[PDB]
RNA sequence: AGAACCUUACCUGGUCUUGACAUCCACGGAAGUUUUCAGAGAUGAGAAUGUGCCUUCGGGAACCGUGAGACAGGUGCUGCA
RNA sequence: CGGCCGGGAACUCAAAGGAGACUGCCAGUGAUAAACUGGAGGAAGGUGGGGAUGACGUCAAGUCAUCAUGGCCCUUACGACCAGGGCUACACACGUGCUACAAUGGCGCAUACAAAGAGAAGCGACCUCGCGAGAGCAAGCGGACCUCAUAAAGUGCGUCGUAGUCCGGAUUGGAGUCUGCAACUCGACUCCAUGAAGUCGGAAUCGCUAGUAAUCGUGGAUCAGAAUGCCACGGUGAAUACG
């Protein structure tokens, strides 16, 4: 299980993984980018690298926990489109504060 | 002229939507008239709208076409060939298997 | 300039068919360099072993013809007297 | 010289102060995709001697994280035949390389490699 | 796979060697189109006078000893079932149990 | 169930192939179909000859067929030079242990059912007088009609140690069909020699 | 066809055609070989195809002069 | 691990039946080659040419045709021999 | 500024002969035994991975249709031949794949990366013609060199924007190209036009735990030509195994 150090963020690793359906690599990390560009507008308190409030959601080992949010997270981000690559870390955000 | 009226769409794309015309017609057509292939048709100005009327034109036109189509597929079935005869029946004409495909030519599945 | 090319199927039969090249190679001088080996051709192909209903049996076959060659710097009498005791001139 | 998912790779030390040329090209110019450069300085970070000290490198088939792997197996064989300490130190850390992980063998009566094809009742 | 069936095969490709002189010839000037259509025309014509066997579509190259129309590789002219029982008792170089 | 063949799975390992000759595709096809039918023909004009191995050598041009046997003084390279357009020389193997060859116990077998002598009896003589020379382990096999009647039967006996998942062994496997009254009985045998590799 | 070559037809239902030109009435064309096309000295005849078991007749005009023969006779039939 | 006639083992009409394929007997002719007509082709009738290697030269040896007896052929049946 | 040649056998590669990991060592557990866990060394640590390797017998399972055979039958025949047709037919259902139902998407431009295999009664450089399937010319190569042979997803720019729309491609028409005596039942491909159904699938069911599945491409056998099939190879590359 090989991470993502340019972020670090194993759990980010998971999160490109998950995105990464039918393996495209380069891609998934093209949307984790857009992803990070969009969430830099407020950044948080170090929150464009980990993620507080989205631990514990409305849909809940801390590490199957984990798992269950973000998968809860990725279906309900694409579950819709109209440019993808900002709605879903609207509803990422929407469903975070 | 009264039919092809899209809303937001390039020239090709837009030239497609008359019955005799696609996307390699349209730009073969809009390469002898000498139209940009990506310019909208709301900024496209009618002195180019006059002459790819004429353009098109030279070519077959919906109507043509589909009186085109009619005259040479009852020229057909008067004849009696194994064209005409599957064409009456609806079966398929090039050779496909009608065994378990062949339902769009054959129509819905209901018996 | 002159080079022989040799094959075989078994690799020691090939080893020893370039060993007794080389010993007769450096018998006859002429400052010839050692065996090239170069990579054998792979002819797989599978087939059905019963002729009936049965898809998962087929075999596999491997075919490992070994192909090496030598090389003459300058034909002589003598390395035509050691050729006549595949060829490229 | 280290290979990886059949992609050779050649090291060559040549101390330049930040000259990095792949296939007589720059690295930002052959690879790229912000991932190959970041796993390949992975090593170059911890302990690799990131200055002072350069390598040139050539490869010879595989894609993009197979060539990447590649010549960080090289990297690491240029540290080991450069000295035995930080190869230790190397390996202390998560740093134990060659990993033999290649692709299956196509089996017969299958669709792929591990993938046994569908059947009813 | 009969006696009848191979002696059709071996009549097939003994005139095919014997009239495959003249149909290459046919073939040849059939291929070269620059003028001539009236050569052309008769070439069609001595063709079409030509049987239509002797051709390689005509050739089917099945098996030798068996005569099995399925199962046939031109590298070794045989069945599926005698090449495996070849390489079963052992008298074709090679052909070892393929493992990579 | 359905097992492989001992020498078929060691050509490479223990016992090597019966033909020794590379060349191309077509040339390799037709050479497939000359050695085929030149070996047919030896087998059905010395059947009664007891023929056990025939291995074929073409170097350059030039066919060396060897007759590993037993009992050279039958015989005496006509038939070969006539039917191949290739000069064609023979020799003959006068090989020891006449009662350890496959070949050779498998016509014994066949001539005995045909001349209608048990199958215990030709079984038990069969692996005794194979264990008797000093074997290590021997294998044989009837298959079909046991009795002529109608229902088939597959009795095998086994004696000393006949392994088969050990490719290290010295194990010859060969096969027979005897075409009687009944039908065709086909009996395998096993001759497993010594453990050396 | 290839379409750039002459399109084929056969020897025997040339001489055929030649024939019925001479003294043939064109009633009695029975072909075999419906694998030839037609060229446009079959107008108005009556040619009777080989499909099935049989011979069919057929009249063949301008209209379909630039077609195939073993269109105008089928081989499928229906309950 | 491959249907366009072949595959083809099947059906419509024409054929040959010691046979398409292996062998025996007696006779004639080396073998072979160009080519025309009836015909969808299988098939029948012609017109020229070649005539050898050995010669016990009433004939050897492959080859083509004629007549009969053996047989042959069968992807016809029985894996419940 | 092409490994192109001198030069070198350093390195890759090539095929050989060996070596390298065998509970080899320490601690603990375990009836000191067998055996297990952790750790160092080590490229590989507990048969490293994969293929191959199929017990006595079961289904009187399939094959006398590839073949071999006891018996039965045809033997002016069910035997040999010939042309056309069928094997590809179509009220319907089932099975295995492929293409999609698009926005990690389509299309336009430039461009990065192989393994493996095949080739002479063939592959085909290179030029010209052609929007094209391809045609004329033709050196090299039964071959690590010559040819197949331009890999694509990816990268960089642009176009639209959630619609059957620029997704998708069935059907049909006109015209071409290839092999093949011959392309209509009964081939493939291409130029243009038409562009349908399809908007994520019910009861239920199948495969998969690793650089496997998932996705994209290439080659080969078969074959005159004719595969979404089969057999191999490569590119990116997951999540889960509490039980």
């Amino acid at each position: 299980i090989l991470p993502d150090p340019k972020f670090g963020s194993e759990l980010l690793a998971k999160f490109v993984n998950i995105l990464m359906v039918d393996g495209k690599k380069s891609t998934a990390e093209s949307i984790v980018y857009s992803a990070l560009e969009t969430l830099a507008q407020r950044s948080g308190k170090s929150e464009l690298e980990a993620f507080e409030v989205a631990l514990e959601n409305v849909r809940p080992r801390p590490v199957r926990r984990n798992a269950l949010a973000m998968r809860w997270i990725v279906e309900a981000a694409r579950k819709r489109g109209d440019k993808s690559m900002a709605l879903r870390l609207a509803n990422e955000l929407s469903d975070a504060a | 002229a009264g039919i092809n009226i899209p809303d937001h769409k390039h020239a090709v794309i837009a030239l497609t939507s008359i019955y005799g015309v696609g996307k390699t017609r349209s730009k073969a057509i809009l390469a002898a008239a000498g139209i940009a292939e990506d310019v909208k048709i709301s900024e496209l100005s009618e002195g180019q709208i006059d002459t790819l009327r004429d353009e098109v034109a030279k070519f077959v036109v919906e109507g043509d076409l589909r009186r085109e189509i009619s005259m040479s597929i009852k020229r057909l079935m008067d004849l009696g060939c194994y064209r005409g005869l599957r064409h009456r029946r609806g079966l398929p004409v090039r050779g496909q298997r009608t065994k378990t495909n062949a339902r769009t030519r054959k129509g819905p599945r209901k018996p | 300039r002159i080079r022989i090319r040799l094959k075989a199927f078994d690799h020691r039969l090939i080893d020893q068919a370039t060993a007794e090249i080389v010993e007769t190679a450096k018998r006859t001088g002429a400052q010839v360099r050692g065996p090239i080996p170069l990579p054998t051709r792979k002819e797989r192909f599978t087939v059905l072993i019963s002729p009936h209903v049965n898809k998962d049996a087929r075999d596999q076959y491997e075919i490992r013809t070994h192909l090496r060659l030598v090389d003459i710097v300058e034909p002589t009498e003598k390395t035509v007297d050691a050729l006549m005791r595949q060829i490229s001139l | 010289t280290g290979r990886r998912k059949s992609s050779a790779a050649r090291v060559f030390i040549k101390p330049g102060n930040g000259k990095i040329v792949i296939n007589q090209r720059s690295l930002e110019q052959y690879f790229g995709r912000e991932t190959a450069r970041m796993v390949v300085r992975q090593p170059l970070e911890l302990v690799d001697m990131v200055e002072k000290l350069d390598l040139y490198i050539t490869v010879k088939g595989g894609g993009i994280s197979g060539q990447a792997g590649a010549i960080r197996h090289g990297i690491t064989r240029a540290l080991m035949e450069y000295d035995e300490s930080l190869r230790s130190e190397l390996r202390k850390a998560g740093f134990v390389t060659r990993d033999a992980r290649q692709v299956e063998r196509k089996k017969v009566g299958l669709r792929k490699a591990r993938r046994r094809p569908q059947f009813s009742k | 796979a009969k006696q009848s069936m191979k002696a059709r095969e071996v009549k097939r490709v003994a005139l095919a060697d014997k009239y495959f002189a003249k149909r290459a010839e046919l073939k040849a000037i059939i291929s070269d189109v620059n003028a001539s259509d009236e050569d052309r025309w008769n070439a069609v014509l001595k063709l079409q006078t030509l049987p239509r066997d002797s051709s390689p579509s005509r050739q089917r190259n099945r098996c030798r000893q068996t005569g099995r129309p399925h199962g046939f590789l031109r590298k070794f002219g045989l069945s599926r079932i005698k090449v495996r029982e070849a390489a079963m008792r052992g008298e074709i170089p090679g052909l070892k149990k393929a493992s990579w | 169930g359905q097992k492989v063949h001992p020498n078929g799975i060691r050509l490479g390992i223990v016992k090597p192939w019966n033909s020794t000759w590379f060349a191309n595709t077509k040339e390799f096809a037709d050479n497939l179909d000359s050695d085929f039918k030149v070996r047919q023909y030896l087998t059905k004009e010395l059947a009664k000859a007891s023929v056990s191995r025939i291995v074929i050598e073409r170097p350059a041009k030039s066919i060396r067929v060897t007759i590993h046997t037993a009992r050279p003084g039958i015989v005496i390279r006509k038939v070969v030079a006539d039917i191949a357009g290739v000069p064609a020389q023979i020799n003959i193997a006068e090989v020891r242990k006449p009662e350890l060859d496959a070949k050779l116990v498998a016509d014994s077998i066949t001539s005995q059912l045909e001349r209608r002598v048990m199958f215990r009896r030709a079984m038990k003589r069969a692996v005794q007088n194979a264990m008797r020379l000093g074997a290590k382990g021997i294998k044989v096999e009837v298959s079909g009609r046991l009795g002529g009647a109608e229902i088939a039967r597959t009795e095998w006996y086994r004696e000393g140690r006949v392994p088969l998942h050990t490719l290290r062994a010295d194990i010859d496997y060969n096969t027979s069909e005897a075409h009687t009254t009944y039908g065709v009985i086909g009996v395998k045998v096993w001759i497993f020699k010594g453990e050396i590799l | 066809r290839s379409l750039k070559k002459g399109p084929f037809i056969d020897l025997h239902l040339l001489k055929k055609v030649e024939k019925a030109v001479e003294s043939g009435d064109k009633k009695p064309l029975r072909t075999w070989s419906r694998r030839s096309t037609i060229f446009p000295n079959m107008i108005g005849l009556t040619i009777a195809v080989h499909n099935g078991r049989q011979h069919v007749p057929v009249f063949v005009t301008d209209e379909m002069v630039g077609h195939k023969l073993g269109e105008f006779a089928p081989t499928r039939t229906y309950r």
